[PDB]
RNA sequence: CGACUUUCUGGUCUGUAACUGACGCUGAUGUGCGAAAGCGUGGGGAUCAAACAGGAUUAGAUACCCUGGUAGUCCACGCCGUAAACGAUGAGUGCUAAGUGUUAGGGGGUUUCCCGCCCCUUAGUGCUGCAGCUAACGCAUUAAGCACUCCGCCUGGGGAGUA
RNA sequence: CGUAAAGCGCGCGUAGGCGGUUUUUUAAGUCUGAUGUGAAAGCCCACGGCUCAACCGUGGAGGGUCAUUGGAAACUGGAAAA
RNA sequence: UUAGCUAGUUGGUAAGGUAACGGCUUACCAAGGCAACGAUGCAUAGCCGACCUGAGAGGGUGAUCGGCCACACUGGAACUG
């Protein structure tokens, strides 16, 4: 879709060799379009502007389709990933996506109203925003399993 | 030792039917003969650990088979008790 | 695996056996040099290779066989 | 654990001891009664000062002195801040903190309203360092 | 004031090494406050058997009538299941 | 020991769930059968049959995957599970996932799903979440 | 070695006397797994400033600055003591008669033999302290035969 | 826990289903068993062997390089109960791709003993690896995957296993 | 607890922990209401006053793991039957 | 790193005694009675309603205010009503 590009930072990593230090800059972006899609990258540069490069360009390959209601999951689950699991719910209109900073950044990037959330385990951004994609890609839909199941929505039914 | 001639000697009486295979009354009338040998070779075997784990276990077993023979029956289990004159 | 050695040899055998009725079976069942052929290099499982070792070893012991022997 | 043992278990917490033994008067003036107070502030006296000196290269001279509050409990005590205008056995307020100076020590005094008085000349006292508002 | 079912108990005996008394051991079990699960536990009674007439094993359940000695409050109300070597 | 029923069954539910096969069967119990008959209601197993043999009869299972072998659910768990006897009753009624996830309820005259048991109101033993 | 550390107090008491003019009663050392602590007992008049302890600081580092015959660099505990000293001798009594004292003599009172009295006059062995104990006044004259510790105390 | 043998027993499993009818479950307390050293006693001492000393070395030399010898090691029981007793993988339960062995089994067909083959599991112990999961490492039917009753620990480092 | 902290050294086993398949009863539980009964206030909700707020007040809600009884027999626990 | 407690104690007998109750206390006879599911001992403590933080779970707290309990220099009493 739309890309939209979200970094979370700008890592140095000192890949110190014989003699010289070779410092990278180290960025991860995640490209997303806010209504419906997500998708991260990473990349390991030496600038803001050839990082912001690299990274947008793998983040724009793969993505997501987000599917919600209001806005919003039409479920609750947890995503998880190497300990650096998180925590997702949906929330009362009004109330606003509430989670931590960097894993609210990855769901405005999915463009949803309010939710309840909370990072867990790892403070780790790039695992616990992996935790997150990994929860995100594990959404459903009613009419999914509506279909799925030969019984369909209005009985077994958010 | 014992082997199946002194077991199938003292099951041929407290069987519920002859064929039976639970019905612990021969199996413990069986274990009491056994614990009883194997304590004549621990008189034997003063000092080891192998009768020591062994009467451990099979006189436990034994002992439990019992409180379900009073469990499961009333009179069985302390006619046993009078005869056998084990786990009274 | 694993690393056993040849059998089949026992087709006028088993499957358990001798201990000592034959010295030439034993001639082949280990080395001579009192040291042992081991189950790598003899081959029949260790049920009966246990045991042919330790008629072996006891004809070393009964002197049927040199405990080691000496060239 | 186990749903039984968990029952006949506490699952205790790892709860921690205040590093800063601040017993302040509580019982300390009758009865010498050992007393939990944690008074933010006791009113005492440094017996003593003293000056051990930092390692290079920052050779900051840090300054200590050995002090005795409401329950009168011996402490070798650092002072921070430039400018006093006090000396052996004045009475001096300690405050909790442990900074990088030296170990041994995890409070500190506190400038502008005792004996070791503050300096009015910064702008950074204007609330605290004890000293009012430069005016 | 048998209106007041008093205090009511089945339970066994346990013991009648007392003087017309005898001690019932009534079980229960209570909640935990973190957890739920528990195990039985009980208040012995003694208990006032009129001729010591009960027996170890006896189920019975009993009556709080009056503070009869030191923790004796309840009388029995009916020996239920007086038992012996089953 | 088999401790619990609800745990094997689940368990070995969530590795044919992994393997991606649908016909297995396990030696039942009358709720065993009774629940996979509510599962062929819920309809992810396409076919549920019951036999007689020692000691009870095998249950035998015919999953309906998703259209290319998917987990048409998508999570399973006991509740009820040995020591903790976890009974809920007409408000303490929970709702996985809400309607889509569900959860059979053992209650004073049986086993009802979660849609019967908000529904007829008779609380009882929570027995498994699936969602 | 403590020889050593001999050699360091008679090469830094020249400054301590050429620079504030102090005098050291002692220089010692402890040490906990790092530059070790030279605890140095700085004299000269009692009641020692602050400054007066910083200034010597200053000095004493300084001397030592280019003098450290000992391979390591070490703490200076630059230290201006108060009046508070150990009594060991009757003139140590004699010298505190203005100061509080507090005494460990062969006959205690609950279990206890340290007491803390406030000096009102010097009467050899005898006492005539203001001693205040749980908020007690009165003059013990505490016999410093059973005295088996004693030491100036703090004046609070 | 390996020289051989026996003692009089303890345990191992294939198949077995024989049939009372859950008799099962881990297991606080308790509690046995238990490297080595050490040691009490009473012997042995074959080594070995601290300490040791002769003695290099060097005022010093046991420091080590010597020479011998050395408590004890070794026999009787206790004390010893401790360790790297470590997989820092409690036990049992049963589920779950494979390839692919073992250690005993069994069966079927296969063929002269298929022993020869294959394959099915029995019950373990492999290596690679589905999935899974671990920071990683890797396990992965013998899970570190999945679950279950029952035990103990862990709470920064270390302070100090020490008081 | 595969290695950063954690599996005695390893046992036997008392209590106890949980409890196989099926058939009934029980209702103990369990669930499932009715009762009495949860000071008050705060407590949440609404609302009244105080400019308003603060605030009290008003009522409601909430508030037992309490006792009792209505069903119920899935389940665990019994009871019985294998 | 709190395991034995335990003798009017245990129970009854008779007396008394109190609103009652009983070792409640006397005399009797008898030996109990509790004890790891932690008695006992020690520290400590007013109690709860309530309150603070916590999404909650929870944790923590226990100012006034509701009540309940304990005390009134110390101990030993008792008159009164």
């Amino acid at each position: 879709k739309e890309f939209e590009e979200r970094v979370v930072t700008i890592n140095r990593v000192a890949k110190v060799v014989k003699g010289g230090r070779r410092f990278r800059f180290t960025a991860l972006v995640v490209v997303g379009d806010k209504n419906g899609r997500v998708g991260f990258g990473t990349g390991k540069a030496q600038e803001v502007p050839e990082a912001i490069k690299k990274a947008v360009e793998a983040a724009k390959k793969d993505l997501v389709v987000v599917p919600r209601v209001e806005g919003t999951t039409p479920h609750t689950i947890t995503g998880r990933y190497g300990s650096g699991s998180v925590f997702m719910k949906p929330a009362a209109p009004g109330t606003g996506v509430i989670a931590g900073g960097p894993v609210r950044a990855v769901l405005e990037l999915a463009g949803i109203t309010d939710i309840l959330s909370k990072s867990l385990g790892s403070n780790t951004p790039i695992n616990m925003v992996r935790a997150t994609i990994d929860g995100l890609q594990n959404l459903k839909n009613a009419e999914d399993v509506a279909k799925l199941r030969g019984k369909t929505v209005e009985e077994l039914y958010n | 030792a014992i082997s199946q001639e002194r077991k199938n000697e003292i099951i041929k009486e407290y069987r519920v039917h002859e064929t039976d295979t639970g019905s612990p009354e021969v199996q413990i009338a069986v274990l009491t003969a056994e614990i009883n040998a194997v304590n004549e070779h621990l008189r034997t075997h003063k000092k080891d650990h192998h009768s020591r784990r062994g009467l451990l276990k099979m006189v436990g077993r034994r002992r439990h088979l019992l409180n379900y023979l009073r469990s499961k029956d009333i009179q069985r289990y302390r006619e046993l008790i009078k005869s056998l004159g084990i786990r009274r | 695996g694993r690393r056993r050695k040849k059998v089949c040899y026992f087709t006028a055998n088993g499957i358990t056996h001798i201990d000592y009725k034959d010295t030439e079976l034993l001639k082949r069942f280990i080395s001579e040099r009192g040291k042992i052929l081991p189950r790598r290099v003899t081959g029949t499982s260790a049920k009966y290779q246990r045991m042919l070792t330790t008629a072996i070893k006891r004809s070393r012991h009964m002197a049927l066989l040199p405990y080691v022997k000496e060239e | 654990p186990t749903i039984n043992q968990l029952v006949r278990k506490p699952r205790q917490s790892k709860i921690k001891k205040s590093d800063s033994p601040a017993l302040n008067k509580g019982f300390n003036s009758k009865k010498k009664k050992f007393t939990d107070l944690n008074s933010p502030q006791k009113r005492g006296v440094c017996t003593r000062v003293g000056t051990m000196t930092p390692r290079k290269p920052n050779s900051a001279l840090r300054k200590y002195a050995r002090v005795r509050l409401s329950n009168n409990i011996e402490i070798n005590a650092y002072i921070p801040g430039i400018g006093h205008n006090l000396q052996e056995h004045s009475v001096v307020l300690v405050r909790g903190g442990r900074v990088r100076d030296l170990p041994g020590v995890r409070y500190h005094i506190v400038r502008g309203a005792l004996d070791t008085s503050g300096v009015d000349g910064r702008r950074q006292g204007r609330s605290l360092y004890g000293t009012k508002k430069p005016k | 004031s048998e209106r007041n079912d008093r205090k009511v108990y089945v339970g066994k005996v346990v013991s009648d090494k007392m003087d017309k008394t005898i001690t019932v051991l009534v079980e229960t079990y209570k909640t935990h406050k973190l957890y739920g699960k528990r195990v039985k536990y009980s208040k012995k009674y003694k208990t006032h058997d009129e001729n010591n007439s009960a027996k170890l094993g006896d189920i019975v359940k009993i009556q709080e009538t009056r503070p009869l000695s030191a923790t004796k409050r309840f009388r029995l109300v009916e020996i239920v299941e007086e038992s012996v070597i089953i | 020991t088999m401790t619990d029923p609800i745990a094997d069954m689940l368990t070995r539910v969530r590795n044919a769930n992994m393997v991606r096969h649908e016909k297995l069967e396990l030696p039942a119990s009358n709720i065993k059968k009774e629940i996979a008959e509510i599962l062929k209601s819920e309809g992810f197993i396409k076919n549920v049959e019951y036999v007689e043999d020692d000691k009870q009869g095998v249950l035998r299972l015919f999953l309906k995957y998703g259209q290319n072998d998917e987990r048409v659910i998508t999570g399973l768990k006991r509740i009820s599970k040995p020591g903790l006897r976890v009974y809920a009753k007409a408000s303490e009624m929970p709702k996985v996932l809400n309607g889509l996830g569900i959860a059979l309820v053992s209650t004073s005259e049986g086993v009802i799903t979660d849609k019967e048991a908000r529904k007829r109101n008779v609380g009882g033993e929570i027995i498994a979440y699936v969602w | 070695m403590a020889s050593k550390i001999t050699e360091q107090v008679e090469v830094i008491v020249k400054p301590i006397m050429e620079d504030l003019n102090f005098e050291l009663v002692d220089v010692e050392y402890v040490k906990e797994g790092r530059d070790h602590f030279l605890r140095i007992s700085i004299d000269k008049e009692g009641g020692v400033d602050l400054n007066d302890c910083t200034l010597a600081s200053e000095k004493i580092s300084e001397a030592m600055d280019a003098n450290d015959p000992i391979p390591e660099m070490y703490y200076l505990d630059v230290a201006s003591p108060g009046a508070e000293r150990p009594i060991k001798k009757e003139q140590d009594f004699q010298n505190a008669i203005t100061k509080p004292v507090f005494v460990s003599l062969y006959v205690p009172i609950e279990g206890e033999k340290e007491w803390l009295g406030i000096l009102q006059e010097v009467n050899n062995e005898t006492i005539v302290v203001q001693v205040k104990i749980k908020a007690r006044t009165k003059d013990i004259e505490i016999p410093r035969d059973k005295i088996a510790k004693a030491r100036h105390a703090v004046m609070i």
